């Protein structure tokens, strides 16, 4: 959830 | 856990 902006972020929640 | 997997 801290690169919330892509890998942490799903592209949105969290995954790449 | 930024971009950590």
């Amino acid at each position: 959830r801290q690169i919330k902006i892509a890998f942490q972020n799903r592209r949105l929640k969290a995954k790449k | 856990p930024p971009i950590l997997l």
